[PDB]
Order: structure tokens, then C-alpha cells, then sequence
């Protein structure tokens, strides 16, 4: 709704015209419209999940593309609680030493 | 009543980059390139006036084991010297330690 | 916790609901969630630097 | 994107690491700036000026 650069904006107009209505409102329907369309039809969503729907049966997608943003998950603490500030380090002390890659790589 | 604050980069192109015109022109319109428009637009939010400085001795450095020494851009800045580094300076354990970083506004 | 969601403002009685509500109420000491980093939470609670990106 | 434009890319990238901008600890300035650096990010300006460059 707020996009740029002048190429999502025709995938936008696109989306508030096309007939009849692109969008679903709970995720397993996108994936079922996807699964039964033979290929023809084609969804959004958050990378990481894409990334573990293609791991399960029926094995039938694949992930394509880069991406269009980034984002990232964070720890959350209570402000001005005294613990936050350690976990501020631990979790860059984890990420120097490859077991935020391994914890990924053992589960996807 | 509010004083000028310095600002100080490193140049490592394109992040900064000299103007083809230094032969004449003064102040901060020496200096152009990404890292100039993202300084602008801090500078229109928090609403500072802000003077850039090259960086005396052109390295990010690091805490010298020997001498407990920090040179460099951190250098400049762990002193009392510099009050901001808006440069491509890695996020990393040993960092941490002695100056903030914001949320990450690039990835690589 | 029986959100489902991530929690969330609500706009009509300013409360917060679900995740968030209940570390700015005080019931828990941290939480540990894939909850998305946005401009409205910072302004409640702290959170680390990222650790994933998407 | 340089000439001669004789290289390409390839493939995914092996780790991640991010950028940031910095300041000395307890400065006033450390707290605005982080709110600046989300809302920023938001209104897509960064990667306007990302491919104003690029």
C-alpha cells in the first residue's frame, strides 16, 4: 500500500483490479490454491516459512527469488529490566560461533 | 543553547565520496554519496546541525592487545572526541562492549 | 499464552493485547518468540539485535 | 556495476552481518537515533537511496 520504485505499484494496481479476488484470508487456503492451480498461480509470504513448507510432503514447491526487504526476529525484555542486558551479549557471542547456523541447519 | 555536533566517516567509496569540485568550495558541500543523504536525513529528524570530519588515521580499528590502545574511527570516538560514527562499521562482540549501535540498517 | 497472535494495540481502548501485553503488565520476565521487530513496539519494549533475518 | 562490467554474482551468501550507526555510551543522542533508524527503514527511503547509488 505505501510501496516505491515504481514496479511493485503495477503489481499493486494489478491486485486492487484483477477479478475475481487474488487474496486469502488464512495461509493453508494460499497454499492449497497454489497446490491445486497446476502451476498457474503463485503466493507471498515470509521467507523462513517458505523455506520449511517446502521440506514437507507432498514435496510439490520450491522456493524462487531474492527478496524485497529484510527483516529480523528479536529477544524482548521488560523495560528496564536488569536481565536485558546480558542476553544483548549472548546472543552476539552465539552468532560468532556458528550455533545460530547449526540450530537452523539441524531443524530446516 | 545547542552546538554543532561533529560527525566523522571514513570515505571507502561510494559510502563517501569527493565532490569534483573541492577546488573551490567550503564546508560540508565537499562531500556527496550515500552516507551524506542518510546523515541529512538524521539531521532533519533529530534536528542537529552537524559538521563532517574525514577520519584521521583511515581505519575502523580495533582494541590493540599490547597497549590497550583503540585507534581508529573507534578511536575517535571511545575518547570523547567525535560523538557519532555514521560509517560502515561492523556490529561485533569486542564492540559491543565500549559503544551502542542502533538496530542494523543494512544487511550483508 | 492463548493469544494466537503476536499481540497487537488495540486502537479503541489502548490496551495491549496478547504477547506484549503480558511483559508490559509484568506477568513473565522475557519472552522468546518470532515476533517481528517494528517502530510501534520499540516505544514499550526492548528487544536484542536480530538474530534471523527474512 | 562498474566498467568494465566483466564480473558477475553468484549463489547465496554464507553468513550475515549487519551495519550500523554508533555512539559513546550514556549520550542523549543514543536513543532517538535508534527510533530514527526503525522509522526510517519503514517508509522504504533506504532502498530508495539504496538503488539511488547501486
Amino acid at each position: 500500500r505505501r510501496s516505491k520504485i515504481a514496479v511493485f505499484d503495477k503489481m499493486w494496481t494489478y491486485m486492487r483490479s484483477a477479478e475475481p479476488s487474488v487474496f486469502v484470508r488464512t495461509t493453508a487456503e494460499g497454499v492449497a490454491r497454489v497446490r491445486k492451480s497446476k502451476g498457474k498461480y503463485a503466493y507471498l509470504l515470509e521467507s523462513t516459512m517458505n523455506e520449511y513448507i517446502e521440506q514437507r510432503k507432498p514435496c510439490d514447491t520450491m522456493k524462487v527469488g531474492g527478496n524485497l526487504d529484510s527483516k529480523g526476529y528479536g529477544i524482548a525484555t521488560p523495560k528496564g529490566s536488569s536481565l536485558g542486558t546480558p542476553v544483548n551479549l549472548a546472543v552476539l557471542k552465539l552468532s560468532e560461533q556458528g550455533v545460530l547456523d547449526k540450530l537452523k541447519n539441524k531443524w530446516w | 543553547e545547542q552546538k554543532t555536533v561533529v560527525v566523522t566517516t571514513i570515505l571507502e567509496s561510494p559510502y563517501v565520496m569527493m565532490k569534483k569540485n573541492h577546488e573551490m568550495l567550503e564546508g560540508n558541500e565537499r562531500y556527496e554519496g550515500y552516507c551524506v543523504d542518510l546523515a541529512a536525513e538524521i539531521a532533519k529528524h533529530c534536528g542537529f546541525k552537524y559538521k563532517l570530519t574525514i577520519v584521521g588515521d583511515g581505519k575502523y580499528g580495533a582494541r590493540d592487545a599490547d597497549t590497550k590502545i583503540w585507534n581508529g574511527m573507534v578511536g575517535e570516538l571511545v575518547y570523547g572526541k567525535a560523538d557519532i560514527a555514521i560509517a560502515p562499521l561492523t556490529i561485533t562482540l569486542v564492540r559491543e562492549e565500549v559503544i551502542d549501535f542502533s538496530k542494523p540498517f543494512m544487511s550483508l
